[PDB]
């Protein structure tokens, strides 16, 4: 697997929404893309679409953040706990 | 270097050293035991 190609890939493929879409900023954290979002609201991701093929019987996995006054909230739960094994 | 900063270095990591996804989780779960310790 050529993981680190295929994240840079999608984090060109990231910052081309994050311009259409545009409260906290649309981000890329070197995981995920997030679209960006209001004060009070809660956006929910999947682990990295890696993973359907790593570990093809493992879907559960969720990672929020809130995007609060104060910018965009660390990720919970952290990608380790959420997206590790 | 954070908490996400280390996961994302993790996969890229294992994703080479793995060839088979057993072993991934395995140098991913080495990663995870890394992470916590530091």
């Amino acid at each position: 697997a050529h993981s680190d190609g295929i994240f840079k890939k999608e984090q060109a493929m990231c910052l081309e929404k994050i311009q259409r879409a545009n409260g906290c900023p649309g981000m890329w954290d070197n995981i995920t893309c997030w679209k960006p979002a209001h004060v009070g609201e809660m956006v929910l991701v999947s682990c990295p679409e890696l993973f359907r093929i790593f570990n093809p019987d493992q879907d559960m996995g969720v990672v929020s953040r809130n995007c609060t006054e104060d910018g965009w909230s660390e990720p919970f739960p952290h990608y380790f706990d959420a997206c590790g094994f | 270097c954070d908490a996400t900063c280390q996961f994302r270095k993790a996969i890229d990591d294992c994703a080479r050293q793995a060839y088979h996804s057993s072993v991934f989780k395995a140098c991913m779960k080495q990663k995870k035991k890394e992470w916590k310790a530091g």
